């Protein structure tokens, strides 16, 4: 349906499924399908259950063997529905958690643009304790690579 | 309370009640709302009769029933004793037809009705009648509407409610009803005293109202109470 | 208040009878079940059989009963009490035959054991017996008709009823399905009776595990349908739901 | 109030509807409405809800005998 | 149908839950599942008893 | 609607006092009076003074 | 009961804070079940067989509600007459036939 | 109840509309009634009442007076007191009322 | 030295006048009768009036008067002992009594209070001949 | 939990006491074993070999126990 220039009502043959009470072999195919639930929820701007959606997983399993893909393509989600709602340090947690990623962290531009952001997303939120300790985390970081713009 | 005298129906408690039918009487403020009004031209008997389901079929069994071309009779109680107490009026009436060729009188009825009632209220092995019956009838040339308890007394009224919430039901009458009220606001007294006491909506069909005029008894049939229902509201 | 409970005459201080109510816990107490549904021109009842033993003559085994040519019984509870009400209903409708010359309608029949079942509920002789009929015939005036009489005196008429254990889910379904088009035929009314069975138990049935009757405008006589009617309807209906 | 709601759900006319429903029956009925809506996802409360949740409550008081009336 | 209360909290803004239900009944016949019906199901919530 | 209007006047309950003007404008309009527009402004009233607009 | 302090709950102000009441005869929800199972024994003789045709043997005239059953199973077999795990077969539907209950 | 014990026993039967009126101004002493206020009528007003109804007759008529930013008492305050404070549950049911002729 | 001297009138409820719809009259005649005394009690004095302590809240059940009762709580300035009538009908031989005499004696001890009895049809009943 | 004596002043843990059995303790065991039979008890066969199995089974008869499954209660 979303291939076939409409993406309003295959949105809706989507958000109907129970995964996390369908059973599934592990937390493998419910995981794809409730990111294919946000990712149509999002392409739709339905950022409520969007957000909704986003309770209902645990980001701890994301700590795991193949669960990188999975969690760059979470993350790259939530980082969209939290650029529409304006937040900015959740937008750098989430930037920041795509730079831990290993697979985000194994090639120069790809952990570089990860960095960036997340530079980018702690200048931009408001001055709180928190925000300025996640200022003295990423100055403290070590791999700025001296850019010398960013680490300026 | 006087717990040990409440088992029995042919002994005093030491104050002077008879327990028993009293819990009778209770049995019958325990059941379903009807109303009786004396107009100054007729009476109206009306009874909620809401069904516990949409499967029974409201049309079988009635709870306004005749039992001679000029009385009818309503209750509030159980419908079995109903039942025995409406086919027991029928005989008696009868009965009084054949001795006297000529319709029994409203108020002898209910003497014999409540002497049935008292016959089953004098026993160890008999339960008392769990219904308390409303008479309306055109004997002479004016209306009567009596009551009829489990205990054998019988009351006549000029207008009354029985069963869940008789007592708004009495209220609204003591507000409502006045002594020279002819029969067709008296109908609508009714179903508004029945209102002030009926959950749901009082669709035409599960409400049934009897009227007795000159013209002899008659259960208004559900046409009949769909436009007196439409009229009111 | 459980002192005013061992004696079917004695009313509660709130005017209840125990006895009776636990009459009606007697009919939830054979296990097995009963449906009645009528359609636009006929009436059927279908009831569980259970026949938990290879030794047990399945023949002899039933509820439903032919209280006269042209009405039928389903009966759920006691089977001895089950039967002596039958017997009891069968002598009725011959006596109403006898002195009145037409036969019983099947209200008047109902109406008959209510009041017998009332008379022991009033006085202290009997238990008020623990069994509960559904009885369907046709009417010349009415047309199809199904009555319940349970063991108080009460026999309100049904557009369909159910009696036994899940009365309650039989009645809740069959409240859904009559709120749909409540005139149905008689391939359609033995598909919605036999259908409320099978829900309500969740079990589909065997041709032999039902047993159904039927009564028809057409042929109004009270018609137990054999092995190969059911499982007729059985596969016909379950194919084309 | 605290609850948030649809535009096309008036108590406006599940007040006028006749009934003995007390306090308590309108708390329960509010409540069972947001289970309803929350466990069937829709993330809205509608006139449905509301309907739904004002049978079961008012329908609660039932299954009783039918010869005591 | 537990399960909802604890992993998110949309009870709270659009609607109320009045402190959403504190579990079900789980009417049970003398004996059939009970304890381990509820640890299977904590054990899955990775709740505790 | 007099209890209504004092119950705005004089406790700044204006929630009761919304109220009664609703039952007066229910009566009204079922008797088909043309005291119901100020019943219905009333409400209005009592609805923006209750500081939800 | 004699306990009337012991009144219901409702001290509830924290999340993650859900109960689970279990009886016969806040919480407005309720779960019925049934003591036995269509074929669900089955299931339970297999899980609790710690140590299938001669499962669905027992089945066939099984009447239980709990894994008692295969204990008795177990312990009835073994130390009664193979020493007078597979091994027993039809001596599990012996036992289960001597269930007296 | 024997002599030697209880030497004496004193009844207190509920005033005679002449303690009553002795009550009334026992218990509006302390009071701002107005002119033409009839404590008599009152007293009169009020019979079978204990000495504890003629107090709260005098306390609700005050809160009647308060309620109106009063500190003033009058003869209609005092008989919707009367009113209020000797109500009576009279028996609801005409059956039960009509057992006894 | 003498040591600063308790066991009810502390987690005072969150509900309020304000989370109650109407039952204005009620909510009225309870102020009047055990909040109004605490605060303006010039108001009483100058009538010259002894105020109406203690009220019965009579009525079918979940008609809000438990949530009546809590709310005087929450503004109430002094102390609220909430207890149950089922409470005093404990087993040992004359401990309903004393815990009512408990119960008083913490009010009186605890300054200006309201004591709430949710349910007392079970102890307060017509007396009646006790024979047992 | 352990038996220790300890300095009566400072209270501090001084060398430790192996065990300690009160009188009544070391009495309360069986010094004459009772001897009659298993026969001298009639009717309750099931009873007596149902604990027989369950206490005397698991004592020596221990290992085959946990080899098939069973939990001696
Ligand atoms: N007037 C009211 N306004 C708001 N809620 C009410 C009201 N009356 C009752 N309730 C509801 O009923 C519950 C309390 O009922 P309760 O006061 O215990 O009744 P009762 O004490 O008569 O049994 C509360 O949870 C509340 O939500
Ligand atoms: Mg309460």
């Amino acid at each position: 349906k979303e291939q076939n220039g409409d993406v309003k009502e295959a949105a809706s043959i989507l958000q109907e499924l129970q995964v996390e009470t369908y059973g599934s072999m592990e937390k493998k195919e419910r995981v794809e399908f409730i990111l294919e639930q946000m990712r149509l929820c999002l392409a739709v701007k339905d950022y409520i259950r969007t957000q909704i959606i986003s309770k209902k997983i645990n980001t701890k399993f994301f700590q795991e063997e193949n669960t990188e893909k999975l969690k760059l393509k979470y993350y790259n989600l939530m980082i969209q529905l939290d650029q529409h709602e304006g937040s900015y340090l959740s937008i750098c947690k989430h930037y920041r958690a795509i730079y831990d990623t290993p697979c985000i962290q194994a090639e120069s531009e790809k952990w570089q643009q990860a960095l960036k952001s997340v530079v980018l997303y702690v200048i931009l939120a408001p001055f709180d304790n928190e925000q300025s300790d996640l200022v003295h985390r990423i100055s403290g970081d070590k791999k700025l690579e001296e850019i010398p713009k960013y680490k300026d | 309370a006087e717990r040990g005298y409440s088992f029995s129906l042919t002994t005093f408690s030491p104050s002077g009640k008879l327990v028993q039918i009293e819990y009778a009487l209770a049995a019958v403020a325990g059941g379903a709302p009807s109303v009786g009004i004396k107009a100054a031209n007729g009476v109206v008997l009306a009874t909620e009769k809401k069904q516990k389901s949409i499967l029974y079929d409201e049309r079988s069994v009635h709870k306004v029933e005749p039992i001679t071309k000029h009385i009818g009779l309503v209750y509030s109680g159980m419908g079995p004793d109903y039942r025995v107490l409406v086919h027991r009026a029928r005989k008696l009436a009868q009965q009084y037809y054949l001795v006297y060729q000529e319709p029994i009188p409203t108020a002898q009825l209910v003497q014999r009705v409540a002497s049935v009632m008292q016959e089953y209220t004098q026993s160890g092995g008999v339960r008392p009648f769990g219904v308390s019956l409303l008479i309306c009838g055109w004997n002479e040339g004016r209306p009567y509407l009596f009551q009829s308890d489990p205990s054998g007394a019988y009351f006549a009224w000029k207008a009354t409610a029985m069963g869940k919430n008789y007592v708004n039901g009495k209220t609204f009458l003591e507000k409502r009803y006045n002594e020279d009220l002819e029969l067709e606001d008296a109908i609508h007294t009714a179903i508004l005293t029945l209102k002030e006491s009926f959950e749901g909506q009082m669709t035409e069909d599960n409400i049934e109202v009897g009227i007795c005029n000159e013209a002899g008894f008659r259960r208004l049939t559900p046409t009949e109470v769909k436009d007196y229902l439409a009229a009111i509201a | 208040s459980a002192g005013f409970d061992r004696h079917i005459t004695i009313f509660s201080p709130e005017g209840r009878l125990y006895q009776v109510e636990y009459a009606f816990k007697a009919i939830n107490q054979g296990g097995l079940t009963s449906v009645a549904v009528r359609g636009k021109d006929c009436a059927v009842i279908v009831t569980q059989k259970k026949v938990p033993d290879k030794l047990l003559d399945s023949s002899t085994v039933t509820h439903l009963f032919k209280i006269t040519e042209n009405i039928g019984c389903v009966m759920t509870g006691m089977t001895a009490d089950s039967r002596s009400q039958v017997q009891r209903a069968r002598y009725e409708a011959a006596n109403w035959k006898y002195k009145y010359g037409y036969e019983i309608p099947v209200d008047m029949l109902c109406k008959r054991i209510a009041d017998i079942s009332q008379v022991y509920t009033q006085n202290a002789e009997m238990r008020p017996l623990g069994c509960c009929m559904i009885l369907i015939g046709i009417d010349e005036e009415q047309g199809p008709q199904v009555y319940k009489c349970d063991p108080a005196g009460y026999y309100c008429g049904f557009k369909a009823t159910a009696a036994g254990v899940k009365q309650t889910e039989s009645t809740s379904f069959l409240e859904k399905k009559v709120k749909k088009k409540f005139d149905w035929t008689f391939e359609q009314t033995v598909e919605t009776a036999i259908t409320c069975l099978s829900t309500v138990l969740s079990i589909d049935f065997k041709p032999s595990e039902i047993e159904v009757g039927v009564v028809t405008v057409e042929n109004p006589k009270f018609r137990i349908l054999t092995e190969a009617e059911i499982d007729a309807h059985l596969v016909a209906l379950a194919e084309r739901d | 109030s605290k609850m948030n709601l649809s535009e096309e759900v008036d108590l406006e006319d599940y007040v006028a509807r006749p009934d003995k429903i007390s306090g308590a029956d309108i708390n329960s009925i509010c409540q069972e409405s947001g289970m309803l809506a929350v466990r069937e996802n829709r993330y809205i409360v509608l006139a449905k809800d509301f309907e739904k949740a004002y049978k079961t409550v008012i329908k609660k008081d039932e299954q009783e005998h039918e010869f005591y009336k | 149908e537990v399960i909802e209360l604890p992993l998110t909290n949309p009870e709270l803004f659009q609607r109320v839950g009045i402190i959403p239900p504190k579990g079900c009944l789980l009417y049970g016949p003398p004996g059939t599942g009970k304890t381990l019906l509820a640890r299977a199901v904590a054990s899955q919530l990775d709740c505790n008893f | 609607m007099q209890s209504g209007i004092i119950h705005a006047a004089e406790e700044k309950d204006w929630k009761t006092a919304y109220s009664y003007f609703y039952e007066a404008f229910e009566g009204y309009d079922s008797i088909d009076s043309p005291k119901a527009i100020t019943s219905l402004k009333y409400m209005l009233l009592c609805k923006i003074m209750l500081n939800t607009p | 009961l004699m306990e009337l302090l012991n009144q219901m709950d409702g001290f509830d102000t924290l999340h993650r804070v859900k109960m689970i009441m279990a009886t016969n005869r806040r919480l407005d929800r309720k779960i019925h079940i049934d003591l036995p199972n269509e074929q669900a024994r089955l299931d339970i003789l297999k899980i609790h067989a710690g140590p299938e045709i001669d499962y669905e043997a027992i089945v066939k005239l099984s009447d239980g509600f709990n894994g008692a059953d295969l204990r008795n199973v177990c312990t009835e077999a073994g130390m009664f007459a193979i020493r007078a795990v597979q091994e027993d077969f039809m001596k599990a539907v012996r036992k289960v036939a001597d269930s007296k209950k | 109840l024997r002599p030697g014990r209880i030497d004496r026993k004193i009844e207190f039967p509920p005033p005679n509309e002449e303690a009553r009126l002795d009550i009334l101004k026992i218990h509006s002493r302390k009071m701002n009634l107005t002119r033409g206020i009839n404590l008599r009528k009152i007293a009169e007003l009020m019979p079978g009442a204990s000495g504890a109804e003629v107090k709260g007759v005098c306390t609700e008529a005050g809160m009647y007076a308060l309620r109106e930013r009063r500190v003033h008492v009058t003869q209609e305050d005092f008989e919707m007191a009367v009113a209020k404070v000797m109500q009576k549950d009279s028996e609801k049911n005409m059956s039960i009322k009509k057992l006894w002729k | 030295d003498v040591l600063p001297p308790m066991l009810t009138s502390d987690q005072k409820p969150d509900v309020m006048y304000a989370d109650i719809g109407g039952m204005d009259i009620q909510k009225q005649e309870v102020r009047e009768a055990v909040e109004l005394p605490l605060t303006h009690f010039e108001l009483y004095k100058q009538i010259g009036i002894d105020p109406p302590r203690g009220v019965l809240m009579y009525g079918p059940p979940g008609c809000g008067k438990t949530m009546l009762a809590k709310a005087v709580a929450h503004h109430t300035t002094a102390a609220f002992i909430r207890v149950v009538g089922s409470e005093f009908v404990q087993k040992y031989l004359g401990e309903g009594p004393r815990m009512v005499r408990d119960v008083f004696r913490l009010a009186k001890e605890n300054a200006p209070a309201i004591i709430f009895i949710d349910e007392i049809d079970a102890i307060a009943t017509k007396r009646f001949d006790a024979q047992t | 939990g352990d038996l220790v004596g300890v300095n009566k002043d400072s209270y501090l843990i001084l060398e430790t006491l192996p065990t300690e059995y009160d009188s009544r303790v070391k009495a309360m065991e069986v010094d004459e074993r009772p001897t009659e039979q298993y026969s001298d008890i009639g009717g309750l066969d099931k009873q007596i070999q149902e604990l027989v199995e369950a206490i005397v089974l698991p004592m020596n008869h221990k290992e085959k126990f946990e080899n098939l499954g069973i939990q001696p209660p």
